[PDB]
C-alpha cells in the first residue's frame, strides 16, 4: 500500500553539503503533506521541516538558514537539501506522511499527526577519516577501540558463544574514533579452551580474530 | 474556493451540522459532495448532490444517518451528521467538480478537481 | 534534542503517560525502528491500534493511557504537539520492565601489552543488575579521576531483564607508568555498602 523509501545518507565532512530522497508510493502525492523528522543516537525525536506538495514549507529553528526542502510532484518524491552540516546534525533521518493543511487544521481539538512513517536513512557528519579497528584482549573479552565508522559486529568463536555474551554500544571518543568492549562470562575450568573474539569492520575490510 | 465551516469534538451519538460556502461562479457545478479523509486511510466520498437535479447519493457506511441539502440562495451545501460513532473521526472535506462524471463514480476522489481546505471532527470516547 | 525519560512496570500493570499547545498526537517506537502512530486528536485511536491504549484531555494537558500491561508494549513513547508553523515532539517516555535489585558482578582489566605500544592504555571496569542506577568511580593510586572514563549501558535483556555497564579510563603510555594503583569503585542500590575491584601495574 502506502510506502516511504529515504536514501541519500552516508558520510559528510563538517561544512559539506548532502542532498536526501524520500520517495513515496501508494498514494495520491499531492493530497498529503511529507515531513522530515531525525533522531540523534539515544536522543528523542525532533521535527525539521515539512512541504505540501503549493509549496507550504516550514523549517525548525535548528536548521532555518542551512536546510531547504523541495518536492518533485511527477516523481512523487520529497527532497532535503543540507548545507553548512555540522556535528549536532548527525541523526538517522526519518520522512513521513501527514496531512496537507496540517498547518490550518491543527486546533485544540484536532492532530492527525504523521501516519505512516519510513526506515530513515544515516547521516553522519565527521571529520574523521575511515580507519579499522585494533582489538586488545582483555570473565573474559577483547577491546575493539579507535575505528570509524559504525558499525562493527564482534562474535565470540565464529558465532558459538552467544549466550551471555555483552557486545556494548560504542561510544565516539574525544578523538572523533569510536570503542567498545564485548565481554563474556565462561567457566573458569575452562580457561587452561581457547577464545576467540570475531571483529569484523566492513566499511574497511578489516577482519582481526584474536586470541584471549 | 470552497470554505469548510462547522465541526469539532462531538461525542458518539450527537449531531453536527458541516457548511460549506462557496463563491463566484457555480452554475458550471455538476457535483457537490463531502469527503473525509482518517488517519491511515484513503480519502473516501460520502455523500454526493446533483446540482442540476438534487438528487443525493450516500455511501453505504453513511446510510441513514447523513443527510445532505443545499441552499441556493446563498450557494451552501450542508452535511447533517447523525448518530456519529468514533470511526467517523475525519476531516471533512468539501468537494466540487465542473467536469460530469456518471452516478457510478460519483463518489471518487478522482472525478473531482476542486476541493476546500477541509474541516476536522472528531468524535471522542 | 534530549534523552527519553524511564519508567518501570510489569505485565498487568496501568500506565498513564502525561504529556507537558494544541492536541497531541501519541507514537510508540520500538529500538532500532520507525515510530508508529497510537492516538491522535487527543483521543481517536489509530487503526491496528489494541483497544487497551486510550487517549484523554485533564484541563490543558493530555495523557496517554494503557490499561492492562502487555509484554509487546515496553518501548518509547512520545507525545507530538504542532503550533502555528512547527511540530514539536515531546521528552519520550522509555517503558521497562520490572524487575527485583541485583547486584553487579565487578571485574577490571588492566591493558594488555599489545596495547602499551601503541602510546595510550585504556583501563576497563566491568558491572547483569538491576536498577539502572549506578555510580562508577576510578581511583589511581588514591586520586579520585573525573572526566577521563566513559561509560555505556546495554539495553535490557530479554531473558532476565538486566543491564551491563561497563567504564573504560584512558590514559596515555606516559601516564599510566607514572603510577601503580588502578580501581574502581562501584555503588549500587542492591549493595549495601560500596564494592572495590583493584589491581597493581
Ligand atoms: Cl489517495
Ligand atoms: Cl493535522
Amino acid at each position: 500500500e502506502v510506502q516511504l523509501v529515504e536514501s541519500g545518507g552516508g558520510l559528510v565532512q563538517p561544512g559539506g553539503s548532502l542532498r536526501l530522497s524520500c520517495a513515496a508510493s501508494g498514494f495520491n502525492f499531492s493530497y498529503y503533506s511529507i515531513h522530515w523528522v531525525r533522531q540523534a543516537p539515544g536522543k528523542g525525536l525532533e521535527w525539521v521541516a515539512y512541504i505540501s506538495s503549493s509549496s507550504y514549507t516550514s523549517y525548525a529553528d535548528s536548521v532555518k538558514g542551512r536546510f531547504t526542502i523541495s518536492a518533485d510532484t511527477s516523481k512523487n518524491t520529497a527532497y532535503l537539501q543540507m548545507n553548512s552540516l555540522r556535528a549536532e546534525d548527525t541523526a538517522v533521518y526519518y520522512c513521513a506522511r501527514g496531512y496537507q493543511y496540517w498547518q490550518y487544521h491543527a486546533s485544540w481539538y484536532w492532530n492527525g499527526g504523521l501516519d505512516y512513517w519510513g526506515q530513515g536513512t544515516l547521516v553522519t557528519v565527521s571529520s574523521a577519516s575511515t580507519k579499522g579497528p585494533s582489538v586488545f584482549p582483555l570473565a573474559l573479552g577483547c577491546l575493539v577501540k579507535d575505528y570509524f565508522p559504525e558499525p562493527v559486529t564482534v562474535s565470540w568463536n565464529s558465532g558459538a558463544l552467544t549466550s551471555g555474551v555483552h557486545t556494548f554500544p560504542a561510544v565516539l571518543q574525544s578523538s572523533g574514533l569510536y570503542s567498545l568492549s564485548s565481554v563474556v562470562t565462561v567457566p573458569s575450568s575452562s580457561l587452561g579452551q581457547t577464545y576467540i573474539c570475531n571483529v569484523n569492520h566492513k566499511p574497511s575490510n578489516t577482519k582481526v580474530d584474536k586470541k584471549v | 474556493q470552497l470554505v469548510e465551516s462547522g465541526g469539532g469534538l462531538v461525542q458518539p451519538g450527537g449531531s453536527l451540522r458541516l457548511s460549506c460556502a462557496a463563491s463566484g461562479s457555480t452554475d458550471s457545478i455538476e457535483y457537490m459532495t463531502w469527503f473525509r479523509q482518517a488517519p491511515g486511510k484513503e480519502r473516501e466520498g460520502v455523500a454526493a448532490l446533483y446540482t442540476h437535479t438534487g438528487n443525493t447519493y450516500y455511501a453505504d457506511s453513511v446510510k441513514g444517518r447523513f443527510i445532505i441539502s443545499r441552499d441556493k440562495a446563498k450557494n451552501m451545501v450542508y452535511l447533517q451528521m447523525n448518530s456519529l460513532e468514533p470511526e467517523d473521526t475525519a476531516v471533512y472535506y468539501c468537494g466540487a467538480t465542473r467536469k460530469y462524471v456518471p452516478v457510478r463514480f460519483a463518489l471518487d476522489q478522482s472525478s473531482y478537481d476542486y476541493w476546500g481546505k477541509g474541516t476536522p471532527v472528531t468524535v471522542s470516547s | 534534542t534530549q534523552s527519553p525519560s524511564s519508567l518501570s512496570a510489569s505485565v498487568g500493570d496501568r500506565v498513564t503517560i502525561t504529556c507537558r499547545s494544541s492536541a497531541v498526537a501519541w507514537y510508540q517506537q520500538k529500538p532500532g525502528k520507525a515510530p508508529k502512530l497510537l492516538i491522535y486528536s487527543a483521543s481517536s485511536l489509530y487503526s491496528g491500534v489494541p483497544s487497551r491504549f486510550s487517549g484523554s484531555r485533564s484541563g490543558t494537558d493530555f495523557t496517554l493511557t494503557i490499561s492492562s500491561l502487555q509484554p509487546e508494549d515496553f518501548a518509547t513513547y512520545y507525545c507530538q504537539q504542532s503550533s502555528s508553523s512547527l511540530i514539536t515532539f515531546g521528552q519520550g517516555t522509555k517503558v521497562e520492565i520490572k524487575r527485583t535489585v541485583a547486584a553487579p558482578s565487578v571485574f577490571i582489566f588492566p591493558p594488555s601489552d599489545s596495547q602499551l605500544k601503541s602510546g595510550t592504555a585504556s583501563v576497563v571496569c566491568l558491572l547483569n543488575f538491576y536498577p539502572r542506577e549506578a555510580k562508577v568511580q576510578w581511583k589511581v593510586d588514591n586520586a579520585l579521576q573525573s572526566g577521563n572514563s566513559q561509560e555505556s549501558v546495554t539495553e535490557q535483556d530479554s531473558k532476565d531483564s538486566t543491564y551491563s555497564l561497563s567504564s573504560t579510563l584512558t590514559l596515555s603510555k606516559a601516564d599510566y607508568e607514572k603510577h601503580k594503583v588502578y580501581a574502581c569503585e562501584v555503588t549500587h542500590q542492591g549493595l549495601s555498602s560500596p564494592v572495590t575491584k583493584s589491581f597493581n601495574r
